[PDB]
C-alpha cells in the first residue's frame, strides 16, 4: 500500500502559513470550538478511549502512546491538584512546527489543552513556551484572553461545569529545559535540571502534584480526533503509525518549508514534492537527518527507499524524532556539520551528571580535531567507545542524543574521516 | 644508574623540587626518611625537616 | 626524632569476634576494655521526597 | 568554543550591591500579577518571570537587581544567582541598545549564515562578542532559534529577521541605526514557513464547522 | 482570499505586551490551591 | 510487609521503598558511590552506582532506584563493571594531576575507587579544565579544579546547616560550585563539608600540608569543648 498525497480536507492544521485569521472568529470559522461541551460531557474515559483507538503517538521526540500516558494520569485524586504541562520549548535544531502551531493555531492549542485537562482530570494547564518566541507567546496570550472572554475556558468551561485554567509560562534559553522533567524544574523557578525516574511525572510532577507533559502538536490534534473519530486517524498511516505529521524540510533543498503529510510518506517523495528536491537534483544528495540533531544521519542509499515513519526509520538505524528533515548535498562538509551539532550539544548540556557533562565536552574536542584531520585512525574507535559510554548512563536523554549523530557519522562516513586524517598527515610531513 | 650518596635537587630557577608529598617516606623499606612539612611564607607546600639516616638506609 | 620505651606501642591484633578477642586477652593476662560494635541504623531514603507538595523535605536546588 | 563570560562576580563601581535598582510601580503590579499564577506556598516558581521583568526594565541584571528579586520573592539570593547564571537570556553584563544574535547551528550553517555574520561584522566594525563604541549594537552567536526553515536568520530584541542575505542584513542594520523599526519576518518574499515556489498544500478554502464530526461525538 | 498574510498584529508589540496581557488575564483566573504553608522553609 | 529481592541470586527481605544500594548493603556489598551520602538527600548525578538488573536492558542508579519484588541485582556483572569504568574514566579525564600536592592524598575516594573499579590507563588526549579558586573563610581551603560536581556540600549546607549560600553557577562543562560572590561560609558546622567532600577540593586549612593519612595514629576519645559529648 502507498501513503502520502494528503488532502486539504483531511489536514488537521488548517491556517498553516498564516494566510487566514488566527483569532477566535477565524478559528470558529473552521471547525475549532465545536461541540466541546458535548465532548466534555462525554467525559474522561470516552476521550481516553478515542485517543487510544486513534493510536496517536508522542509528536515531540520519543513516540509513546498518548492514550497510555493519559490513562496513567487518569488515577483517582488524592487531595492534590492536577496539571497538564504543554511543552513548547522547540529547541531541537531543524524544528519549527511548534512555532507555526502556536503562532497560527493558538485556539486549536487552547482547545486541545482544555480537552486534555478534561481527559486527565486536570485543574490547570501550563503552556511552557520558550523565551525566544516572544511574539508567538503574545499571540497565545491574546488567544487565551479571547477564549476566557468568550467563556470557553475558565470556570464552567464551555458551559460544562468543569473548571479549567490555562497559564502561559515563558522560559529562558535552555534546550535542556525543553525536556519534560527539566520543564517541570524550570516552572518551579529552579535551574532546570532533569529529575530521575521514579518518581514519574504522572505521580509527582510540578509542585509535587500529578502532571502530564504533552507536546503542542499532540494536544492540538487531540480535539480534532475527539470531534472526528479515530478510526479515521488510524486509517491515515500505517498500522501502528497512525495520523498526520508536520515535517520541517530544511537545509540544502530548493524550497525549505513546513508541511503536513501522512505518517508513512516516503522521504524521497516528500522532498521532491513539497520542497522542490535537492538543489543539484536527487543525484546531488549526500545525507539526510530525518529527526533533528538527536537522530543519526543516513546516506543517499538508505534515503532512496525509506518511509518517514517511526518503525521505518528505526529499522534504518535512525529515528523519527521531531520529523525535522535536514538535507545535505554532495558539496558540504559532513564532518564539520556533525562537529557543529556536537558543539551545540556541548553548549546546551545542563552539566548535572558526569557522563553527559564530561563526555560531551570530550567528544566536542575530538570532533574539532577530526574536522581538520589532526588525529589518528585509532581514535575513531575510541570516539565510538566513549559515545557508547555516554549513551544509557545519563540521567536524561540529551546524553543519549548527543552520541547518536556521532555514531551515525562514524558508521556511514568513516572513509571520509580516514581520508582527512591521511591528507593531514601528508600535509604536515611535507614540512 | 649507580646508587650512591643522596641529594635533594632544585629547579633551574633555584626552587626546591620537593613538595613534601612523603611518597619516599612511605616507600622506604628501612624507614630511613623522616619528613615534616608546613605551608611556607609564600604558601608553597615545602618541607621543614627532611632527615635521612644513612646508617639505616639500604641504598 | 620521637623516642619511646614501650615495647607494645605498635602492637595491634586482629580478631574475627569479640569472644575470640576477649579469650585471647584473658589467657594472656592483660586487662581489657571492650567496646560494643556500632553499626549505622537503617535509614529510609526516597528520591521523590525532594519534591514534596506540602512537606519541608523539598529541596531548593539540585 | 569558549563562552568568554565568567560565572563569578567581582564588585565594581558600576556593578555592586549598592547600585540603585528598584521596580517601578507598574512593574510591581506586573509582579503581583505573575506571583498568583502558582499555588500558594510555591512563590519561588516566579523567579524566572520576575528576573526577566527586571532585565526588561533595567536593560541587564546587576547584582543589586538579583538581590532585589530574591528579597521580593523571599528566596535565597544564591538560588537567584543559580537561575541567572544558568539561563542564557539573562544579561549579567551591560549590552548594546540592539542585541543581534546570529544563529550558527547546522541547519542555518548549511545556508550562508557565515556570510550574514561577516556582513554584520564589517558593517558594524566589531568582533563576534564585542559592543560598538557608541553602545548601540552588540553581536553574539547563538544556537537554534526555532526558525530553521527560514535560515539564515537573526534575532534583534525579540524580533526575527529571516531569509537574510548580506544586503538585507545591512539594510536592516541601517534602518535600526537610523531610528526606524524594520518589519520582522522573511526578507525573500515569503510571508511565513510556506514553500517559496507556491503552496503545495492548503490551496482550497478550509472546511467549515462540523465537517466530518463523528456520529455520536 | 488566500494570498495575504493575516498574522500582521505582531508588528506592534512592545517590551511589556506579554506581562500586560498577563495582568489583564488575572481577573478571569480561579483561586489557586494552597499547600497549607507559606513556604517550604516554613 | 517485607518484599523478597535477590542480590547475585541470594534472597533478602527488605521493606518496600528500600533502594538497590541499601539492599546490597544488607547482603554485605558496598556499591561504589560519590554523590550518595546516607545523611543527605538522594541526588543521583555522579552515576557511579549504576548496577544491572537481571532482565532490564538498562542499568539503574542504585542510590535512587527503589527495589521491586523479585529483582535480581547483578552487582559484579559485565555491564556494571563497564559502567563503573566509563564513569571513572570521565571523572579522571577532567581531574587535575595534583595527588602529591593534595591533602586528600591517601584518603581519597576518587583514588581508591579508581584503583578498585576503574581502568589502569588513560585515553584522554586533550587539554584539561582549570577552575578559579574561591575563598570562603579561614577554615576551609578551596582548590576547585579538583571538584567533581557531586553537590554534597550544597546538599549538606542547605539541609543540615540551614545555610543556602552554596550552589552551582553556569551550566555545561563550565559548571562551578561556589557562592558567586565574595562571601565566607562561616557556620558552627563548616568542617563537615571538609569531611564529606570526596575529593581534595575542600580541605582543612589549619591542617594543610602537615601530614598524610597513613602516618597518623587514631585515638578514639570524646569531646570536651561542649556538653554534648561528641
Ligand atoms: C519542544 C520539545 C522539546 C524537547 N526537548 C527535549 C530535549 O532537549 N531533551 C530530551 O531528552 N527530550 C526532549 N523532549 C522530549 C520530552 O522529554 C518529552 O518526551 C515530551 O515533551 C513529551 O511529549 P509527547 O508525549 O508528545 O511525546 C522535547 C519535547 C518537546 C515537545
Ligand atoms: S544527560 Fe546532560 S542534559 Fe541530561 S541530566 Fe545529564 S548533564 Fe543534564
Ligand atoms: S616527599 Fe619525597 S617523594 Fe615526595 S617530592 Fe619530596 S623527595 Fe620526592
Ligand atoms: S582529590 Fe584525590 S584524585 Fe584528585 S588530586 Fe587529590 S588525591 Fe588525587
Ligand atoms: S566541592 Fe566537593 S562536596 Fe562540593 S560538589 Fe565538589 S566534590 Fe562535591
Ligand atoms: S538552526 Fe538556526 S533557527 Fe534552527
Ligand atoms: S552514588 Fe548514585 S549516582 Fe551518585
Ligand atoms: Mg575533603
Amino acid at each position: 500500500t502507498s501513503f502520502g498525497s494528503l488532502k486539504d480536507e483531511d489536514r488537521i492544521f488548517t491556517n498553516l502559513y498564516g494566510r487566514h485569521d488566527w483569532r477566535l472568529k477565524g478559528a470558529q470559522s473552521r471547525g475549532d470550538w465545536y461541540k466541546t461541551k458535548e465532548i466534555l460531557l462525554k467525559g474522561p474515559d470516552w476521550i481516553l478511549g478515542e485517543v487510544k483507538t486513534s493510536g496517536l503517538r508522542g509528536r515531540g521526540g520519543a513516540g509513546f502512546p498518548t492514550g497510555l500516558k493519559w490513562s496513567f494520569m487518569n488515577k483517582p485524586s488524592d487531595g492534590r491538584p492536577k496539571y497538564l504541562v504543554v511543552n513548547a520549548d522547540e529547541g531541537e535544531p531543524g524544528t519549527c512546527k511548534d512555532r507555526e502551531i502556536i503562532r497560527h493555531d493558538p485556539h486549536k492549542l487552547v482547545e486541545g489543552c482544555l480537552v486534555g485537562g478534561r481527559a486527565m482530570g486536570a485543574r490547570a494547564a501550563y503552556i511552557y513556551i520558550r523565551g525566544e518566541f516572544y511574539n508567538e507567546a503574545s499571540n497565545l496570550q491574546v488567544a487565551i484572553r479571547e477564549a476566557y472572554e468568550a467563556g470557553l475556558i475558565g470556570k464552567n468551561a464551555c458551559g460544562s461545569g468543569y473548571d479549567f485554567d490555562v497559564f502561559v509560562v515563558r522560559g529562558a534559553g535552555a534546550y535542556i529545559c525543553g525536556e519534560e522533567t527539566a520543564l517541570i524544574e524550570s516552572i518551579e523557578g529552579k535551574q532546570g535540571k532533569p529529575r530521575l525516574k521514579p518518581p514519574f511525572p504522572a505521580d509527582v510532577g510540578v509542585f509535587g502534584c500529578p502532571t502530564t507533559v504533552a507536546n503542542v502538536e499532540t494536544v492540538a490534534v487531540s480535539p480534532t480526533i475527539c470531534r472526528r473519530g479515530g478510526a479515521w486517524f488510524a486509517s491515515f498511516g500505517r498500522e501502528r503509525n497512525s495520523g498526520t505529521k508536520l515535517f520541517n524540510i530544511s537545509g540544502h533543498v530548493n524550497h525549505p518549508c513546513t508541511v503536513e503529510e501522512e505518517m508513512s510518506v516516503p522521504l524521497k517523495e516528500l522532498i521532491e514534492k513539497h520542497a522542490g528536491g535537492v538543489i543539484g537534483g536527487w543525484d546531488n544528495l549526500l545525507a539526510v537527518i530525518p529527526g533533528g540533531s538527536s537522530t543519526p544521519l543516513i546516506p543517499k542509499s538508505v534515503c532512496e527507499t525509506v518511509l518517514m515513519d517511526f518503525d521505518a526509520l528505526v529499522q534504518a538505524q535512525t529515528g523519527l524524532g521531531t520529523a525535522a528533515v535536514i538535507v545535505m548535498d554532495r558539496s558540504t562538509d559532513i564532518v564539520k556539520a556533525i562537529a557543529r551539532l556536537i558543539e551545540f550539544y556541548k553548549h546546551e548540556s545542563c552539566g548535572q551528571c558526569t557522563p553527559c557533562r564530561e563526555g560531551v565536552d570530550w567528544m566536542n574536542k575530538v570532533m574539532a580535531r577530526f574536522v581538520k584531520g589532526d588525529a589518528r585512525p585509532a581514535e575513531i574507535d575510541s570516539l565510538w567507545e566513549i559515545s557508547k559510554q555516554i549513551e544509557g548512563h545519563t540521567i536524561c536523554a540529551l546524553g543519549d542524543g548527543a552520541a547518536w549523530p556521532v555514531q551515525g557519522l562514524i558508521r556511514h562516513f568513516r572513509p571520509e574521516l580516514e581520508e582527512r586524517m591521511q591528507q593531514f598527515a601528508l600535509q604536515h610531513q611535507a614540512r | 644508574r649507580f646508587r650512591g650518596e643522596h641529594a635533594l635537587r632544585r629547579y633551574p630557577s633555584g626552587e626546591e623540587r620537593c613538595i613534601a608529598c612523603k611518597l619516599c617516606e612511605a616507600v622506604c623499606p628501612a624507614q630511613a626518611i623522616t619528613i615534616e612539612a608546613e605551608p611556607r611564607a609564600d604558601g608553597s607546600r615545602r618541607t621543614t625537616r627532611y632527615d635521612i639516616d644513612m646508617t639505616k638506609c639500604i641504598y | 626524632w620521637s623516642s619511646t620505651a614501650d615495647p607494645l606501642s605498635n602492637l595491634v591484633l586482629t580478631f574475627s569476634t569479640k569472644e575470640d578477642a576477649v579469650a585471647f586477652a584473658e589467657k594472656n593476662g592483660w586487662s581489657f576494655d571492650v567496646e560494643e560494635r556500632k553499626v549505622p541504623k537503617p535509614k529510609s531514603k526516597s528520591y521523590g521526597a525532594n519534591f514534596s507538595w506540602n512537606k519541608r523535605t523539598r529541596v531548593s536546588t539540585k | 568554543g569558549a563562552g568568554g563570560a565568567l560565572f563569578v562576580h567581582r564588585d565594581t563601581p558600576e556593578n555592586n550591591p549598592d547600585t540603585p535598582f528598584d521596580f517601578t510601580p507598574e512593574n510591581y503590579k506586573r509582579i503581583e500579577a505573575i506571583v498568583k499564577n502558582y499555588p500558594e506556598g510555591h512563590k519561588a516558581a516566579a523567579v524566572l518571570p520576575v528576573l526577566d521583568l527586571a532585565q526588561r526594565q533595567n536593560g541587564w541584571l546587576p547584582i543589586s537587581a538579583m538581590n532585589k528579586v530574591a528579597e521580593i520573592l523571599q528566596v535565597p539570593p544564591m538560588r537567584v544567582y543559580e537561575v541567572a547564571t544558568f539561563y542564557t537570556m539573562y544579561n549579567r553584563k551591560p549590552v548594546g541598545k540592539y542585541h543581534i544574535q546570529v544563529c550558527t547551528t547546522t541547519p542555518c550553517m548549511l545556508r550562508n549564515s557565515d556570510s550574514i555574520l561577516e556582513a554584520i561584522q564589517k558593517k558594524l566594525g566589531i568582533k563576534v562578542g564585542e559592543t560598538t563604541p557608541d553602545k548601540l549594537f552588540t553581536l553574539i552567536e547563538v544556537e537554534c532559534l526555532g526558525a530553521c526553515v527560514n535560515a539564515p536568520m537573526v534575532q534583534i530584541n525579540d524580533n526575527y529577521y529571516e531569509d537574510l542575505t548580506p544586503k538585507d542584513i545591512e539594510e536592516i542594520i541601517d534602518e535600526l541605526k537610523a531610528g526606524k523599526i524594520p518589519k520582522p519576518g522573511p526578507r525573500s518574499g515569503r510571508f511565513s514557513c510556506e514553500p517559496a515556489g507556491g503552496l503545495t498544500s492548503l490551496t482550497e478554502p478550509p472546511k467549515g464547522p462540523g465537517f466530518g464530526v463523528q456520529a455520536g461525538l | 482570499d488566500n494570498s495575504t498574510y493575516r498574522n500582521l498584529q505582531h508588528h506592534e508589540y512592545s517590551t511589556y505586551t506579554f506581562l500586560d496581557l498577563n495582568v489583564e488575564l488575572s481577573k478571569f483566573r480561579m483561586p489557586q490551591p494552597s499547600s497549607g504553608r507559606q513556604s517550604p522553609r516554613h | 510487609n517485607l518484599i523478597e529481592v535477590f542480590v547475585d541470586g541470594q534472597s533478602v527481605m527488605v521493606e518496600p521503598g528500600t533502594t538497590v544500594l541499601q539492599a546490597c548493603e544488607k547482603v554485605g556489598m558496598q556499591i561504589p558511590r560519590f554523590c550518595y551520602h546516607e545523611r543527605l538527600s538522594v541526588a543521583g548525578n555522579c552515576r557511579m552506582c549504576l548496577v544491572e538488573i537481571e532482565k532490564a536492558p538498562k542499568v539503574v542508579a542504585a542510590c535512587a532506584m527503589p527495589v521491586m519484588k523479585g529483582w535480581n541485582i547483578l552487582t559484579n556483572s559485565e555491564k556494571s563493571k563497564k559502567a563503573r569504568e566509563g564513569v571513572m574514566e570521565f571523572l579522571l579525564a577532567n581531574h587535575p594531576l595534583d595527588c602529591p600536592i593534595c591533602d586528600q592524598g591517601g584518603e581519597c575516594d576518587l583514588q581508591d575507587q579508581s584503583m578498585m573499579f576503574g581502568s589502569d590507563r588513560s585515553r584522554f588526549l586533550e587539554g584539561k579544565r582549570a577552575v578559579e579558586d574561591k575563598n570562603i573563610g579561614p577554615l576551609v581551603k578551596t582548590i576547585m579544579t579538583r571538584c567533581i560536581q557531586c553537590t554534597r556540600c550544597i546538599r549538606f549546607a542547605s539541609e543540615i546547616a540551614g545555610v543556602d549560600d552554596l550552589g552551582t553557577t553556569g551550566r555545561g562543562n563550565d559548571m562551578q560550585v561556589g557562592t558567586y560572590i565574595e562571601k565566607m561560609f562561616m557556620s558552627e558546622l563548616s568542617g563537615n563539608i571538609i569531611d564529606i567532600c570526596p575529593v581534595g577540593a575542600l580541605t582543612s586549612k589549619p591542617y594543610a600540608f602537615t601530614a598524610r593519612p597513613w602516618e597518623t595514629r587514631k585515638t578514639e576519645s570524646i569531646d570536651v569543648m561542649d556538653a554534648v559529648g561528641s
